[PDB]
């Protein structure tokens, strides 16, 4: 959603997203995944947001 | 074999248009004539 | 830069002429870019070549101005031998004349008018013409048709001015006829509105008359 | 190995290694075969996937439940490869699909029937000529159907109302 | 007092930011959608955006019913 | 449309071979040459057959259909094929978009002609004003 | 007289505001007449807002069952409403502008508020209903107008609605066409909760000198490309939804008539049934005449261009 | 004479429909309030980028006639200047507008009071009592000329253009549609056909200009205008746009679809009329 979708990419971020279960994803990717499902598709945990960035 | 893309179907539809328009004009004339009658005016007044 | 090169040769033609001019015209027919040759023909030194002994190059230039590729084939004995660029330019000009009349050119017509045997080189000629901003359109290989949306024009022997005037007069007459038809439709709509208003006023007069009666 | 098979059975492209499965376990000799299966599954390489199954058969379907599930796994990946091919061509010969999938023609027909019955394929099958006719959906219809239903229903409604009132 | 003041300003910014977006959410869809609509992300600190909308349950305007989160009184 | 004569110069520049460490994917040069010539095919060709497309791309028709199939799947080309007839239908602007674009181009060219006559020939503008005042 | 509506009669407005006929009927106000100037200004503000909601005030007057609108103006929204409501320094500019209009002439007072719903249709949300209920308690003659800049582009015609709320506890009568509108899933819940707490006014214009000039000018100026295809109604969405609404209404009327045929002596049922059938017929007729006009323009222009000579 | 002769426009002026709309409303209300068409005075605001001036908005100003001269309440204008600051900061003052015919010896008096406020003000005058088909709006600039040894300020007409955003184009287009079709379907195709009639008039005017140019070239002018003539030939080649079987089939398809829809609408109107007639018929004679 940042190399194929947006072209300007100005004043942008696309950080990492760390959860309680210690998994890591792009902030953009997990936030969009939270639209339909909210269960951290690697497990059935509810995926609390414990950190952003590396 | 009628794809309804020929002018004949359009002409038939326009003939039905003329028939329906004449029918509606007759209906409006009858409605006016009914409006002329005494009982409807008596009920309205 | 074809127009700038065309103007420079026009300026040069005002001076030096003769065999150098004929060779210069041959260079024009070989240099890509020049798709209009009417400006060259208007030069007085071209008319000097008319009375001059040499006429093969003038008949060559005259054919590029108005004639097409099939005419050039018949005149292989009276015209100077062309180059690959000269032949391609004439074929592009011939396609312009063909695309000017009909907007959809079947591949059969293309293979016939341009002495075209291989269809693969026919596509190469077509794409080369389009890529040089000569013709605009799309190709239909399944139907073997060449759909041309836009194409450049050609010069006129001062005889097509009458046809242009006739076409413009026909367009003006058609526009005036459509304007008169629109005015008639507006008048008919106004008459229908007046009839509806007359019906409404008749109804209201009848209602008021009955109200006065009671 | 249980997690990898279950992850591939849910028809999800999610990679079940990520940070949870450390890192070196991907290159483990006992797990490298499973890693190659995941790589082929994500890349939808049926030819490479089946080659790995036959090459490491002593550690691929050796456990009975995987041997039970290997047929379903093959069915899913063949469906995914097929579903990624039906769209581009449209109206293609059936035997070409069989050669591409390296399976029998009858299996392709059965898989095509299942995909159509699952509404995944918006097309039909011509078994006489071994042809898979896919609808183009370029008609832009499904509105004339609604217009006709509205027309007929409300005209019957008007007729009934007039009959009852008169 | 540094961390107390540090948490004080970020929760204050957290509430200010969310009431600007102000949309109904099921349980997790907008709480992540509000973070991407800020200036410099990571400042939100989700640990406070969840317990202060849970602190909003005492009153109206997203009363945020405790168990089945869905009654987010979208009227103010 | 890129031919096979521009290949030599670009290949040498890349990395005395191909930019990376060789390409060997039919050369990334020719992979892009086929990819680009297929895009340029989409610009003009409404539809195309297998053999003629292969001759255009200087590749076997089996290679041409697969590459066109791959680009449709990835969305880099819009269109569809038909293996029974061996015809790839690249694009067709129905009947309404083509007519609308043609009429818009005609109107734009008319406006450009009017502007050119007004600018290059202000005497024409004066004559037009005189004519419209006379009538 | 085209310009008669522009005459302001202050005493007549005071007389109407003292009479308060709207207190006698919650369906009193039925029509909303909007001036060309007002419409243009509102639409421009909505589209400048882009995908963000903007709002403003409408200046105008009342005339019988009709509410009239003339003007509209932005209020300082520092930091995009960083405070409560889109007001901030509101009546600061408002009252100044108002005294300034009593000075330069404009004497029409506040008649309502407008709000924009970019890409999600014209209706009142829960927040909008609370806002309008408050406005119907203080400035009783108020109207909640909603615009849609994104649908203005999509459908082509400006998506605009005028609404008035019902007082707390009061129930609407059975009569209610309720045109169908596409509502996105993030808004549909709130829409459904509050959709019966208000009603829609009939929005109408009256031509005018403002219209005559504006229309003619911009029309010629940009319509040289008179084609714009010719049928922006080709998009199924609008037409399809309208036809679906018509079908639903007529089927409801039939179900009513079938149940009312058993009850002998219920005149009100016959009245509402006839009215609903008549409303359905006029809506269908307007859609039909719009399509006919589109076809007429298409046919004339296409015949002129293609084979004139 | 307050008009400069031989002076060409130095800056480009872009005007928006909102500015014209504001002027029309200001003139109408003042005419309604005080009988005759009283002259109105307002201000122009917008964005200026170097020599490119874009007038996007316009508000009204206060005018006080004392000693037979117009005195503009610049303090009111200054009070309103900060008023519009609170809403829009990107818009800057550009000039003032008024209504009337040719410039009078009162607008020069007004313009000089606007020239002391800002560096370069713009002057616009609208004619609400026009009779021609052209736009009665002209933009004039301030120029200093030495007349009889005295520096006299004059007005130079500017060749302004019409700037409009997609949104303004669509909104005003809907405004045109709301006049074409009346609220109760009044004057249905009156303004509709007149719109196409005016478009065809514009096209016919272009055609007649081209034809007159060709006829003049036949006798005089340039014997061969090159580009122009060749392109006009190719353009008539597009007059018979010309079609194939598929385009005619699709055109007849659309015509048949719209005709069927029209037939359905006529059926609906006829059945409504029938329902009304039956309702009356159950009343006049029938019981129950
Ligand atoms: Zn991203
Ligand atoms: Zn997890
Ligand atoms: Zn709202």
């Amino acid at each position: 959603e940042c190399q194929a979708n947006q072209a300007s990419a100005t004043s942008e971020e696309c950080t990492v997203a760390w959860g309680v279960c210690n998994h890591a994803f792009h902030f953009h990717c997990i936030s969009r995944w939270l639209k339909t499902r909210q269960v951290c598709p690697l497990d059935n945990r509810e995926w609390e947001f414990q950190k952003y960035g590396h | 074999p009628e794809k309804y893309n020929n002018p004949a179907m359009l002409h038939n539809i326009d003939q039905e248009m003329l028939k329906c328009i004449e029918l509606d004009e007759r209906l409006k004339a009858m409605d006016q004539e009914i409006t002329v009658n005494p009982q409807f005016v008596q009920k309205s007044m | 830069p074809s127009s700038n090169l065309l103007e420079q040769f026009i300026l040069l033609a005002k001076g030096t002429s003769g065999s150098a001019l004929t060779a210069l015209i041959s260079q024009v027919l070989e240099a890509p870019g020049v798709y209009v040759f009417g400006e060259l023909l208007e030069l007085a030194n071209v008319q000097e070549l008319a009375e001059g002994a040499n006429a093969a190059y003038l008949q060559l230039l005259n054919l590029f101005a108005y004639g097409t590729y099939p005419d050039y084939i018949a005149n292989k004995e009276s015209l100077p031998e062309l180059s690959t660029a000269q032949q391609n330019k004439l074929k592009h000009l011939t396609i312009v004349s063909l695309a000017s009349r009909m907007k959809c050119i079947p591949y059969s017509v293309l293979l016939k008018d341009l002495e075209m045997r291989n269809l693969r080189e026919l596509e190469d000629l077509i794409i080369e013409a389009v890529y040089t901003d000569i013709i605009q359109g799309k190709l239909d290989q399944r139907n073997q048709l060449l759909e041309v949306d836009f194409c450049i024009g050609r010069d006129i022997r001062k005889k097509d001015i009458n046809n242009i005037v006739k076409t413009l007069h026909e367009w003006c007459d058609g526009c005036e006829a459509v304007l008169l038809g629109i005015e008639q439709q507006v008048l008919r709509a106004n008459q229908y509105k007046e009839n509806h208003n007359r019906t409404q006023q008749q109804v209201e007069a009848e209602v008021t008359n009955i109200k006065k009666t009671l | 190995k249980y997690l990898v098979l279950a992850n591939m059975l849910m028809k999800s492209g999610i990679n079940p290694f990520d940070s949870q499965e450390a890192k070196p376990y991907k290159n483990d000799p006992e797990i490298l075969a499973m890693t190659n299966l995941v790589s082929a599954y994500q890349n939808n390489d049926i030819t490479e996937f089946e080659k790995i199954l036959k090459t490491n058969h002593s550690n691929i379907m050796d456990d009975p439940f995987i041997r039970e599930h290997i047929e379903e796994l093959l069915r899913n990946i063949r469906t995914q490869v097929l579903i990624k091919l039906i769209k581009p061509y449209t109206r293609i010969h059936i035997p070409f699909i069989s050669k591409e999938l390296n399976i029998d023609v009858a299996d392709v027909e059965s898989l095509l029937v299942q995909c159509i019955l699952d509404n995944t394929i918006h097309g039909r099958i011509d078994q006489v000529n071994q042809l898979l006719e896919l609808d183009h959906q370029k008609r832009g219809g499904a509105r004339y159907t609604a217009l006709d239903k509205w027309t007929n229903q409300l005209n019957s409604l008007n007729q009934a109302v007039v009959s009852k009132l008169a | 007092q540094k961390v107390d003041d540090d948490r004080k300003h970020e929760i204050e910014a957290a509430i200010v930011r969310i009431m600007k977006s102000r949309k109904k959410m099921q349980h997790n869809v907008l709480v992540a959608e509000v973070t991407q609509q800020l200036k410099a992300r990571f400042l939100p600190s989700p640990v406070v955006i969840k317990k202060r909308i849970e602190g909003l349950i005492e009153r109206e305007y997203l009363a945020r019913t405790p168990e089945d989160r869905k009654v987010y009184t979208y009227v103010a | 449309i890129i031919r096979g004569n521009q290949l030599q110069e670009f290949a040498a520049m890349l990395m005395p071979h191909q930019k990376a460490t060789t390409a060997d994917g039919s050369s990334i040069l020719d992979r892009a040459v086929i990819e680009h010539n297929l895009l340029s095919a989409s610009k003009l060709y409404n539809n195309i057959t297998f053999e003629e497309l292969g001759a255009l791309l200087e590749i076997p028709a089996a290679k041409a259909e697969k590459i066109a199939s791959q680009m449709i799947t990835e969305g880099r080309m819009n269109g569809f094929i038909d293996q029974i007839d061996g015809i790839v239908h690249f694009e067709t602007r129905e009947a309404l978009p083509t007519w609308d674009k043609q009429i818009q181009s005609l109107c734009f060219q008319v406006n450009n002609l009017l502007e050119k006559i007004s600018q290059t020939a202000p005497e024409w503008t004066a004559q037009a004003m005189e004519a419209q005042m006379a009538q | 007289s085209i310009d008669e509506i522009y005459k302001y009669d202050k005493k007549q407005q005071q007389e109407i505001l003292a009479a308060k006929p709207w207190t006698k009927d919650h369906h009193y106000f039925k029509y909303c007449k909007i001036s060309a100037l007002a419409l243009l200004k509102m639409v421009m503000h909505a589209r400048s807002g882009g995908n963000l909601e903007v709002m403003g005030l409408m200046l105008g007057k009342v005339d019988g069952e009709t509410m009239i609108i003339m003007d509209s103006f932005a209020l300082p929204v520092e930091g995009t409403e960083t405070r409560v409501n889109a007001q901030a320094a509101a009546y600061e500019y408002m009252a100044a502008y108002i005294e300034n209009a009593k000075q330069v002439g404009r004497l029409e007072n506040a008649i309502g508020w407008y709000a924009s719903h970019p890409g999600y249709g014209c209706w009142l949300s829960g927040i909008d209903v609370s806002t309008q209920m408050l406005n119907q308690q203080f400035q009783e003659p108020f109207v909640a107008v909603v615009i849609d800049p994104t649908r203005t582009i999509s459908a082509g015609k400006v998506n605009l609605g005028a609404f008035r709320t019902y007082p707390k506890g009061y129930k609407p009568p059975d009569e209610g066409p309720s045109e169908y509108q596409t509502i996105p899933l993030n808004k549909i819940e709130d829409f459904g909760v509050h959709c019966k707490q208000y009603y829609a006014l009939e929005v109408s214009y009256f031509k005018s000198s403002l219209d005559r000039k504006l229309l003619e000018l911009l029309w010629n100026k940009y319509w040289v490309n008179t084609l714009s295809s010719s049928s922006l109604l080709t998009n199924a969405d609008y037409t399809t939804g309208q036809v679906f609404d018509l079908s639903e209404k007529l089927e409801q009327s039939e179900a009513q008539l079938g149940r009312g045929s058993f009850m002998l002596g219920l005149e009100t049922h016959d009245r509402k049934s006839e009215d609903k059938l008549a409303k359905a017929t006029r809506d269908s007729c307007k859609t039909t005449i719009e399509a006919i006009h589109g076809l007429m323009s298409q046919v004339i222009k296409d015949k002129l261009f293609n084979q004139i000579n | 004479s307050v008009m400069a002769c031989g002076v060409t426009g130095s800056v480009s002026v872009a005007l928006h429909p909102l500015v014209i709309l504001n002027i029309s409303d200001h003139w109408i209300r003042m005419r309604s309030q005080e009988g005759r068409p009283v002259q109105v005075i307002g201000a122009l605001i917008g964005k200026q980028e170097g020599r490119n001036i874009e007038v996007m908005n316009s508000f009204e100003l206060l005018s006080h006639t004392v000693e037979e001269k117009i005195i503009i309440d610049k303090e009111y204008y200054y009070t309103k200047e900060e008023q519009f600051k609170q809403v829009f900061k990107e818009l800057e003052f550009l000039g003032w507008y008024t209504t009337g015919g040719p410039p009078d010896p009162s607008d020069i008096h007004v313009h000089k009071q606007v020239c002391e406020i800002i560096e370069s003000p713009l002057f616009l005058k609208l004619n609400p009592m026009t009779k021609h088909t052209d736009l009665p709006v002209s933009v004039f600039e301030s120029v200093i000329d030495i007349i009889n040894g005295e520096a006299t300020m004059l007005f130079a007409e500017l060749t302004y253009t019409l700037a409009t955003e997609e949104a303004e184009r669509i909104g005003v287009d809907h405004v045109a549609r709301m006049t074409a079709t009346g609220s109760g379907e009044n004057s249905t195709v009156a303004e509709h056909l007149i719109a196409q009639h005016s478009a065809i008039k514009m096209l016919h005017s272009r055609v007649k200009l081209i034809l007159e140019y060709v006829k003049a070239s036949e006798a005089g002018e340039v014997p061969f205008n090159h580009e122009i003539l060749r392109e006009a030939y190719a353009l008539c080649h597009c007059l018979p746009v010309l079609s194939t079987d598929k385009f005619k089939t699709d055109f007849y398809d659309q015509c048949n679809d719209v005709g069927l829809m029209a037939y359905l609408g006529t059926i609906t109107k006829t059945c409504n009329t029938m329902n009304q007639f039956v309702n009356k018929f159950n009343v006049l004679y029938d019981r129950q």
